């Protein structure tokens, strides 16, 4: 363990713990901080809708979309910064890990385009948050065996 | 029903003046049944047992303010710091009386250390007044130390924010060395001849000894320092004709303590208006029951606006220090401290004395090489 | 100036693989048609025109 | 530009002329000078002007 | 993790020079740190092709 | 006088008086009401900022400008809505009855153009409030026996805080006041057919 | 009948006289012309004043002439407030302005300054309309100064329900309060009763 | 030694012990582990913790990873804040993200809810950084609850000095309060003193 | 001092009409009061000259 | 539509001179060159063409 000390008495590699408050008044261990990197268990941010008693929340709107180039441009995030440039919006995509299991992860990527600008201007006017991700089952959708 | 006031003090005359201020506080402050008691602790050679005597003699006494008035200690560290930490254990304002150092004036290390004497950062206000009046803009900052020096440079930047100016050269380093001559000779070959210096006493003696090696006693020089830099061997090593500063009623001890205790008692009677009576309990036996009006009575220290005092108009600023302090401006006329100015408010009033400069004329040296 | 403007980000992807050190090297490279455009102030370019 | 029919024609394109620039008039020693200057030069650096 | 100035501005802010008399492109960040005069030339950006 | 009544028995055209509370802590008559419309003695609306003694701050700015057709378009109020349209900002003009009389009134008008958007974006960024008003003294500026006219005289005599409007810069104007960084390439020019 | 006091029901007493004597009765000023809500076909009584709807029309004209397009409506449980709110909503619905209007915040009881504090902290706008009696307007303005809602950028426009006597001005009234009343001192009492005759 | 309570000045007392006994002293837990301003050059006192700069780096890394970019910054006059704001300003100066920063909202005293209320009402953004003591944090969060600044879009990321002991979670805290500390219950005190030995 | 509508909308809101099967141009404010179906014809605006 | 947009306001102060009841009267007025242009939809003017 690199337990070295600085000139003003600090651990060079300490163990930071990032916590949130649950609905039952306890601090849950969420994110440990490494040497340089930040290990985060929740890539998707958990909402915790009732921060207090009088909170009806109707503005965490989940939005799914499809990669269609003239309206939806989906690109990789810059690995040098890990930051979407501000003309784009964040998104995530469920990517399967293996062919054997249905388990996958959520790779965060960037989205620009025309409908992205429509969604941003709706957020400008109607003042609502938005949860953007991608579809993996079908592209447009079709009633197959009465299952959409 | 009583208010116990404790202090760290030795002399019997100032204890008598403290009890005299206790007697004067019960005269014109109404007919309420509050009383006052006095407690003053004296010298101990060991510095830990100083704060030990303070804690077991004043926490059990439930004091409300702590004042330390000891210049003549042979240890030149000047540490009432564990006493201020003991008062900060239940958020009690420590009313300083002697020191002015920025490492003691810092609100971070010293959370509730307020006093009626201005720190050495307000010497930059006098330097800014000299730059305004005598129309000087080519300055060089030279501080040998680093504890007070960072706060002094921060205050210099704060006061040069108004003119939107910057210093041509700033120097902070390790004292004790003799070969500081390179930076000084390169500052000679610059275009600023107004040199600002403020450091420790022996460090002032060292740089004044280095000034003799570098022919820094010629013409065009503008020197203006504090009170530490004109005493001891630094007084002998200084070039004659140098302009210095002095606090009016600085070493005055009886009337200064009397005015401070008057501010204390009238602040207690200000706190008695809006009631909320909280008391620091006996923390000596297993108690961490914190004092609720810690900042709030500190607000009383922040809003202690008065105008009665032998030292002058006592009033605390946003830094918790003296607003618009009384200053004298001295001249070392051939190894003789000659008073060549007084100060009120925000304005220097030069008297009818003679100002002999270390260089040429008797008026202001505007020795600028015009680029 | 092109790094601040985020809508000009795409051209910012190009010049980082293509920039030079002096404009005279750029004039020499565009004379040999190694360049194809050159974002520059108008005085030098009209003087070389 | 608003000449109906491109009839009245200018001379040159800013070559043999006085070549000054419009500014914002402030009082001497006003504290708002540097802030307005930085705000204007920020307003140039996005194509909004 | 500190940004410093290079080039002509890195040489000026190091005190090696006293005044820049050069085709200096006036923009936002240069005015944030040093003072300016009024510009002697007025022009913008364009494209050179063959 | 038409002091007629309604089915609710109220007066059709009553007498309305709009009073204020000034810094002298007494009521002061300001607004009068005509048969249908409002008339204001103080069409210039000042701050009345001293509500009590705890107000040291300052954010309003007295700003003068001048009519130039590609930069400051000055129009009347919109007669359909009695309201300036959303890009236009209010202003006033000190219009007299004729040339022989010396007293005039500050009639409210609307402004748009180039410098108006500049001032609005500055009030976005610098986060201040502003009071737009024209000048009736005349042109930009001309020294008439050490007295400037138009906007420059209003800046020198300090009845105008700043002149954000369109203004040429030369040597003597740079002597008497201080300017900003330039923002538009405006030399001189000659027009022929 | 004329009056210089603040007893409005005397005019209502005249209204009862107007319910019985079948005589047209005119009220000049004071309590003789303070606005009652709904008259009667059995009555022939009349006042010399302006209704709260016409006074609200004048106040909205004032707010339109300075382009103060954002406001908040604050009333107490003093009666007449429902007609006040409904008239303001129907006037904004018939307004070319497009008023960026923060909603209406009222009170419930004598304030504990616990829930009414939360109700008053909702305002971050500038112009506030206030319709309440004089005995509680001082409390509202003192609470707004205690909450900093009497700022330099803020504004306060009230009807004549609070602005009664010219002499009685407490310290809590901010210097810059605009009120509207029909007490026109430019017209004398003799001119008013001559116009009535 | 590791403290169990929330008194940081105890460690400062221990700091004075490290100025006098010439013994390397390790602050471990609680108020003995809380970060003070400037350790003395003659002192040999060392704490098992991080800097305020590294913890601000962690918090801004959280904000970068979760894309919360438009934020504010609120501190009291509890010291150690100027270097914190300076580190945030240099981090914005060293940012390829393009952060948006509402200006610094300071507090004059322990708040009267008169002048600081207008300063808090200037905020209409999403994420607010709060830096003060724990009781002052309870007071400011109760004020923001009264101001309605504890909603779904209204997040609060606080340093470890706000949190303090994990064994005590006081009232008026939003269920979803984001904190960054190092008082891990899994990272045991026995492992702390074993690593120190 | 009251806003009204005239024409087909003025006859619609007054109960004189109940369905407008007509070339009505869908814009913002006319949708702000009543409901619109999905448009059967898509076009824009242009200029007629000789 | 022309009353809303702020960059088309001046034409709105000009087109308020000759407001016509029916489009047939507009066709009749442009038919004898009493007008010079007319603002109308696409397919109606294509049918009239
Ligand atoms: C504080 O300074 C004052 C002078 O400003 C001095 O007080 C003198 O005290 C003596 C008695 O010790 C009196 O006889 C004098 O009358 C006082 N001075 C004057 C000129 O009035 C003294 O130096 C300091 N205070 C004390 C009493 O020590
Ligand atoms: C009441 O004042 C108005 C002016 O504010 C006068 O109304 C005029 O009447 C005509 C009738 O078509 C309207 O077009 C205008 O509103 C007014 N004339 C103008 C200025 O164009 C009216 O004359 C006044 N009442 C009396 C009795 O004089
Ligand atoms: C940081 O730690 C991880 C996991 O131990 C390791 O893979 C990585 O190489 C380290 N990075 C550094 C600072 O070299
Ligand atoms: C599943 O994982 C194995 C791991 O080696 C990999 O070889 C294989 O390609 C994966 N399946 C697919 C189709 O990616
Ligand atoms: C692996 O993926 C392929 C498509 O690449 C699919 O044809 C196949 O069914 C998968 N493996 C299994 C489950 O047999
Ligand atoms: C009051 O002060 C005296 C002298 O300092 C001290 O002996 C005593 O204990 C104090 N307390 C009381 C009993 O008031
Ligand atoms: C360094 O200091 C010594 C002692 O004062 C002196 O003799 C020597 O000349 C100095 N060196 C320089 C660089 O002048
Ligand atoms: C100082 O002056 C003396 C006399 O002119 C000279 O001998 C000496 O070299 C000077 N010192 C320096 C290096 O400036
Ligand atoms: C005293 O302070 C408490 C909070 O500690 C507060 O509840 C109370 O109202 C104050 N009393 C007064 C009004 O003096
Ligand atoms: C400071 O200056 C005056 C000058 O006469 C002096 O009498 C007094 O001691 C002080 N008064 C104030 C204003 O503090
Ligand atoms: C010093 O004295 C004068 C009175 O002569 C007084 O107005 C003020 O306190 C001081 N001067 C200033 C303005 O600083
Ligand atoms: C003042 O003289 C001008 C000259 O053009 C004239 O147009 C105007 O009517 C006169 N004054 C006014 C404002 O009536
Ligand atoms: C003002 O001047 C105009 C001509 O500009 C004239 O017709 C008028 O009678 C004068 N006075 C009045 C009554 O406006």
């Amino acid at each position: 363990k690199d337990l070295s000390f600085t000139e003003e008495g600090y651990q060079v590699h300490p163990r930071l713990v990032v916590i949130v408050l649950n609905k039952d008044r306890e601090w849950e261990k969420v994110g440990k901080w490494e040497n340089q990197t930040l290990s985060l268990r929740h890539a998707v941010w958990p909402r915790y809708k009732s921060f207090s008693d009088c909170e009806p929340d109707d503005n965490h709107l989940s939005i799914v979309t499809l990669e269609e180039a003239p309206f939806v441009i989906v690109e990789d995030i810059d690995p040098l910064t890990e930051t979407c440039v501000r003309n784009t919006v964040p998104c995530r995509k469920f990517v399967k890990i293996n062919n054997s299991t249905n388990e996958g992860m959520n790779v965060k990527k960037c989205c620009k385009g025309f409908c992205i600008d429509i969604l941003k201007k709706l957020s400008r006017t109607v003042k609502f948050t938005y949860d953007l991700y991608l579809v993996t089952n079908g592209k447009h959708g079709k009633k197959v065996n009465n299952v959409w | 029903k009583i208010v116990n006031i404790g202090a760290v003090l030795s002399t019997r005359k100032h204890e008598q003046m403290f009890r005299e201020a206790v007697n004067q506080a019960n005269k014109r402050h109404g007919s309420w049944k509050i009383q006052l008691n006095a407690t003053s602790v004296t010298h101990k050679p060991n510095a830990i047992q100083m704060a030990l005597s303070v804690c077991e003699d004043l926490i059990s006494s439930q004091v409300y303010a702590i004042l330390v008035s000891h210049p003549p200690t042979p240890n030149d560290h000047f540490t009432p710091t564990p006493v201020s930490y003991t008062a900060g254990f239940y958020r009690i304002p420590v009313l300083g009386l002697t020191t002015r150092m920025s490492i003691y004036s810092d609100k971070s290390i010293h959370l509730s250390f307020l006093r009626t004497v201005p720190p050495y950062s307000h010497q930059s206000s006098v330097w800014f007044e000299m730059m305004r009046v005598y129309n000087w803009n080519h300055i060089i900052l030279l501080v040998s130390d680093d504890h007070e020096g960072r706060a002094a440079q921060k205050r210099l930047e704060t006061l040069l924010e108004e003119r939107e100016s910057k210093a041509e050269k700033v120097l902070q380093f390790d004292p004790g060395t003799k070969n500081v001559t390179a930076l000084l000779m390169e500052a000679r070959e610059l275009e600023a001849r107004v040199i600002i210096l403020s450091a420790s006493e022996d460090d002032a003696a060292t740089v004044y000894r280095a000034a003799a090696m570098l022919n820094m006693t010629g013409s065009g020089y503008v020197w203006l320092v504090g009170e530490r830099e004109i005493s001891g061997n630094a007084l002998r090593y200084a070039p004659d004709g140098i302009i210095g500063l002095q606090l009016i009623n600085g070493k005055n001890e009886s009337a200064h303590i009397s005015d401070a205790v008057g501010v204390v008692a009238q602040a207690v009677h200000e706190l008695l208006e809006k009631e909320n009576i909280t008391d620091p309990p006996r923390g000596c036996v297993g108690n961490t029951n914190i004092w609720k009006t810690g900042p709030l009575f500190k607000r009383v220290l922040m809003s202690s606006k008065y105008a009665d005092g032998v030292t002058g108009r006592v009033e605390f600023n946003e830094d918790g220090d003296r607003k618009f302090a009384n200053y004298s401006i001295m001249n070392l006329q051939n190894r003789k401290l000659v008073q060549v100015g007084i100060y009120n408010g925000t304005h220097v009033i030069p008297n009818d004395r003679k100002i002999i400069w270390p260089g040429g004329e008797t008026e202001k040296p505007r020795g600028y090489q015009m680029s | 100036y092109f790094r601040r403007q985020v809508e000009l980000s795409t051209m910012y992807r190009h010049m980082e693989k293509h920039n030079y050190e002096s404009a005279a090297e750029a004039i020499q490279a565009v004379r040999d048609n190694k360049l194809h455009a050159f974002i520059w102030d108008s005085a030098v370019l009209e003087f070389e025109a | 530009g608003r000449d109906e029919g491109c009839k009245l024609v200018t001379i040159g394109s800013g070559y043999i002329f006085a070549t000054t620039g419009y500014g914002i008039a402030l009082q001497k020693g006003s504290p708002w000078k540097r802030q307005i200057d930085l705000a204007l030069l920020q307003f140039v650096g996005d194509g909004e002007m | 993790n500190k940004k410093e100035w290079n080039g002509m501005m890195g040489e000026l802010l190091s005190g090696q020079a006293d005044m820049i008399v050069a085709p200096l492109t006036i923009n936002n960040e240069r005015a944030q740190y040093i003072e300016f005069s009024k510009p002697f030339k007025y022009q913008g950006l364009t494209i050179l092709v063959k | 006088k038409d002091l007629s009544f309604t089915e609710e028995g109220y007066q059709v055209h009553p007498r309305l008086v709009v009073i204020v509370l000034n810094k002298d802590r007494e009521w002061e008559k300001v607004g009068k009401w005509e048969n249908q419309t409002l008339s204001l003695r103080h069409a210039v609306w000042p701050r009345y900022k001293s509500f009590s003694d705890c107000e040291p701050d300052d954010n309003h700015l007295s700003i003068v400008t001048l009519e130039e057709a590609p930069f400051v378009i000055v129009e009347d109020i919109d007669p359909l809505t009695e309201t300036c349209v959303r890009n236009t900002v209010p202003c006033r003009k000190f219009v007299k009855i004729n040339n022989s009389t010396n007293e005039g009134m500050n009639v409210k008008k609307c402004c748009k153009g180039f410098c108006i958007d500049i001032l609005k974006k500055l009030s976005r960024t610098v986060k201040f409030t502003y009071d737009l008003y024209l000048v009736t003294n005349g042109k930009h500026g001309k020294k008439v026996n050490n007295v400037w006219n138009g906007m420059i005289g209003e800046v020198v005599y300090q009845r105008a805080v700043m002149a954000v409007g369109s203004l040429t810069i030369n040597e003597e104007r740079s002597e008497v006041v201080d300017f900003s960084v330039p923002f538009v390439e405006t030399g001189i020019s000659v027009m022929v057919s | 009948f004329g009056d210089d006091t603040d007893q409005e029901a005397v005019a209502q007493m005249l209204d009862f006289i107007s319910s019985q004597t079948f005589i047209p009765i005119l009220g000049i000023s004071g309590g003789a012309s303070m606005i009652m809500a709904d008259k009667d076909p059995t009555s022939t009584f009349f006042q010399f004043g302006a209704s709260i709807q016409q006074q609200a029309t004048v106040m909205l004209k004032i707010m339109q002439d300075y382009d103060w397009h954002v406001f908040s409506l604050v009333t107490t449980i003093f009666p007449g407030y429902r007609d006040f709110i409904s008239f303001i909503k129907t006037t904004v619905d018939n307004s070319f302005v497009g008023w960026d209007m923060q909603n209406v915040i009222t009170l419930d009881t004598s304030f504990e300054d616990a829930k009414t504090q939360v109700q008053l902290k909702k305002i971050h706008s500038s112009v506030i309309l206030l319709y309440c009696s004089k005995d509680e307007a001082v409390l509202i303005l003192s609470e707004a100064r205690s909450l900093g809602l009497t700022g330099y950028d803020f504004f306060w426009i009230v009807p004549s329900l609070v602005s009664g006597n010219t002499e009685l001005i407490p310290k809590e009234f901010p210097s810059g309060l605009i009120s509207v009343s029909y007490d026109d001192w430019d017209y004398s009492l003799e001119a008013r009763v001559r116009d009535g005759l | 030694f590791g403290d169990d309570t929330d008194q940081e000045a105890v460690a400062q007392m221990l700091d004075f012990i490290s100025s006098q006994t010439f013994i390397p002293i390790l602050g471990i837990h609680g108020g003995a582990s809380m970060i003070m301003a400037d350790k003395d050059p003659t002192s040999t006192f060392f704490q098992f913790g991080a800097s305020i700069q590294q913890q601000a780096t962690v918090m801004l890394k959280i904000m970068q990873d979760y894309d919360w970019h438009v934020f504010s910054l609120v501190t009291t006059i509890f010291p150690g804040y100027r270097d914190f704001i300076s580190f945030i300003k240099t981090t914005v100066d060293n940012s390829f993200v393009g952060w948006d920063m509402q200006n610094v909202i300071t507090l004059d005293t322990s708040f009267e809810d008169a002048k600081t209320q207008v300063q808090l009402k200037k905020i209409h953004s999403s994420v607010i950084l709060l830096y003060c003591s724990k009781d002052e944090a309870v007071l400011i969060l109760s004020e923001a609850r009264s101001l309605g600044l504890t909603g779904y879009d209204f997040f609060w990321i606080v340093p470890s000095l706000v949190s303090g002991n994990t064994e005590l979670i006081p009232k008026e805290f939003p269920s979803g309060l984001i904190s960054v500390s190092y008082d891990d219950w899994d990272y045991s005190l026995e492992a702390r003193v074993r690593d120190g030995l």
